[PDB]
């Protein structure tokens, strides 16, 4: 069972700060990993997959890196509509796992 | 592109429950489908998966004996056999955009999501 | 129908040049399509699970 | 040749709405279909498009999240999810007569067109 | 976004006059362009497509020309049943456009 | 061999009208179908035609915009959109027995024919 | 438009007479032509197609001839059940025609 | 193997009548079907026949214009158009077990047979 | 029309007798012929086809012979459950025939 | 994987009875199906079998004339024609997991099983 | 008809005992044989097929042997949840048999 923990509550950040959210995995998953933003009133919404390739309609000010077992997601220039919930998620599609790919939050930006 | 659901119901524990999921533009025999459940507080919990032409399924560890995923060429759906109290939450249906080899669990185009709750 | 692995002895040329290499230089052009196979390889990323 | 529609309805805002479109002579798996909306004053506004064997769709810029076009081998139709007040207008269904490469938006054989209106 | 404006209200014409309706486009669309007549009580009705090829059951007294970015539609010998509405329309079938292919009117002929 | 019809109705002008036509022995995807109308006095008037695998249609000169011929693999039928008073007459459905090239309008095996009339 | 007129009301004939019904066409149709007998109480019923080939279950005492634009249908030995209605019919399956293939009657035989 | 019928009815003369016939094990697109009628006294009278691939029909000499045999891939049936008084009898559905060439009228596996009667 | 008459009412037979039922045909049918036993309360039931090959679950004490136009069916050792009705039947599957393949009875055995 | 049944009924002797059987993940045109009956005391009694593409059937020795097994691509079921008193028992539907040659009577993935009883 | 009798009621066994259940067959069936455990409240559940190959999710403390006409099933270390019903079952898929593959019980372990 590949497990990503994400036991990290996010720190208060101002406009223009940089945040390092770190998602670590027990088993090696390759590069297959996704990230999502969850605004607390609507459906979830994806930013980047395979830790390097961003989706359409998303600005290039979000970053992606990390390989092997640990991965990250950084960005700078925090707007007003970045108050949401974040989630890292693997794609190893195994059978005997109980993933839920959980963890991740983000404070209201001052 | 857009992913559609069936409207939610307030039910009683001990009754079977269904939610159909239809798509707008793409055909479903090409791509894969799965289901996630958004509980209050944190909760965000993945249910299972179903594939395109192999038509196989893989569930969660706690979810065996509790969900059956049905699929036709026109509509996919999931089923609940015996509801327990604490599944009052939000369900979502989404398309697995994958490549020639992966079928990895990227859910690119989501569904709007409706509210299902049980009460006794 | 192989063309290679066989001696070619020059004693007459259709130019006026009888194979003389002026300036101590020589050119040889070779194409084949009979030996154009393409091997494919893999490499595992996780050597644990039997599935 | 002739293009047929479903009869119009006076509805309330907040209710889903459908219009089926059937053809007389040609088969629809060969050609393409689209929908236009004729508002009073000027109004003449194109909605989307749907193709034959690729079965893809492309909508307008303002029309995403607001229309879903369904097609079987026997009948094409379009759908409305959440009506706003100012869509009391005239809708039309027409066949895209195209060639081996174009699929350009010539609508050669039109439909007769019925009146749909919403009121609260 | 290829846009055809048609900001031209039609001038009063008598029986046998000649009218030059001009439809200009921002982006180059090739020759893919259509024209329609809209009588104000019934369904719309096509005349010419690809700016040169007329449809069936339509007299050859309508003309078609124009290439590149600007196009025209002329005819002569105006009858009594030519009181309608006209529309130029492109076929570049793009995604991010909001065309509506609008503009065009016709006065009641004296 | 035998050709069957639907039973006739006394209707009002302004209502759509249908007549299905089923066959006994042969299959209809091989041969062609046509409809004729027998009016009193002389009257004997042909409506249209529909072909087998091309599935094309050709109507009369006065009959455009007024009839739509539908066909499945199991049943053929014809439709009326807006009836006028003087179509109280007898309709017939018959099989076009043809050859490898003709599709000429020989109607070899006829139908029994029922009575349809309109009244206001 | 190929038109067969059949403006010929039939003459009173006795038992054993010979009748010459003549069906003329404007355009050349080839040999593709049919004939029918219509008893005035039931469904119509066909005798001969392509002006020479008779159908099954029909006696060989009916004749067929004619080529090009004009055609005929003769027979002799009129029974009691020959009181019916006759119709010639072409098979040129064109589009812009309004045929109805009409004309033809038969008196009650004495 | 086993051959099933629809349950009988006491009807009035002048009403259409049907009997479906379903099979248990074999598929019907391979073999042929026919119908026989068992009248009181002697009576045992054969109706018609149908073939598995061509789907051609052949009736009795007296039975033309009086029975139409329909067949789908799932069910075969026969039809009656205009009943006469003296058809109160017993009908049977049976499978033609044949070979690569015969299609001869051996009815190997019969049906159980139900009672149909008409009365005025 | 190939016709098998079977105008032969069966003779009273005791236990162990031999019965010669003879079914004659007008036209030559080859060997394609069937036989059936009809108990007067239930569905009919077949014994032999093609005049020589018996079916499954039937004892070999029934006999089959005859070729060409006339055929027979003999057996010996009559039980108690042989009180039934018998029928010969051809398989020439023609169109214009009205066969019904009728004839045949059997007495109650003493 | 999971095997589903229809809910049981308390019936009267002399009435036909059905039980449908649907599957969750696998398709049924690949594997085989059978039925077993669990009576009180010991009782555990096998009914029949049905195969995948051959679509053949084989019953028990006492069970001929008493059960008919039907199968579509979506659902398998079995049927009862004339119930006798002593069939109040428990029925089960299960998938024959076999290999390239066997089709031997291993029933690997069972069904949950419902209670059917008859009473007069 | 291949018949497995299993006329053997099981003997009282303690924790850690060894039980020899013997299932004998009249006809030779090859190696095609199955075994099942039936807890008296739920659906039956399989352990071993082809007398040597065990199924998934089952511990390797159950044994399988026997060839030809007679077969066995032994195990040791009896738990508390081994109170169930056992059944041997052949796979000769014949037609004229009435198997039911019956026999077998197991006491409540002390």
């Amino acid at each position: 069972d590949p497990m990503l923990t994400q036991t990290a509550a996010s720190v208060e950040v101002a406009v223009g700060g940089t945040v390092t959210i770190k998602c670590q995995a027990s088993q090696s998953i390759g590069g297959y990993l996704s990230w999502y933003q969850q605004k607390p009133g609507q459906r979830p919404k994806l930013l980047i997959y395979r830790a390097s390739t961003l989706a359409s309609g998303v600005p290039s000010r979000f970053k992606g890196s990390g390989s092997g077992t640990e991965y990250t997601l950084t960005f700078s220039g925090v707007e007003c509509a970045d108050a949401a919930a974040y989630y890292c998620q693997q794609g190893y599609t195994s059978s005997d796992i109980n993933n839920a790919f959980g963890g991740g939050t983000e404070v209201v930006v001052k | 592109q857009s992913v559609k659901e069936s409207e939610g119901r307030l039910v009683t524990p001990g009754t079977p429950l269904t939610l159909t999921c239809t798509a707008s533009g793409f055909t479903m025999s090409r791509y894969h489908m799965t289901w996630v459940r958004q509980a209050p507080g944190k909760g965000l919990e993945w249910i299972g998966i179903i594939y395109a032409r192999n038509s196989d399924t893989y569930y969660a560890n706690w979810a065996k004996g509790r969900f059956t995923i049905s699929k036709t060429s026109t509509t996919v759906d999931l089923k609940i056999t015996s509801p327990t109290i604490e599944d009052t939450a939000t369900y979502f249906c989404a398309r697995v955009d994958s490549d020639s080899s992966g079928a990895f669990d990227r859910l690119d185009l989501w569904g709007q999501g409706t509210l299902v709750t049980v009460s006794s | 129908a192989q063309i290679f692995n066989k001696p070619y002895w020059l004693q007459r040329a259709q130019g006026h040049n009888n194979g003389i290499c002026w300036g101590n230089q020589l050119f040889v052009t070779v194409v084949d399509t009979t030996r154009s196979t393409n091997m494919s390889l893999c490499a595992a990323i996780s050597t644990s699970e039997t599935t």
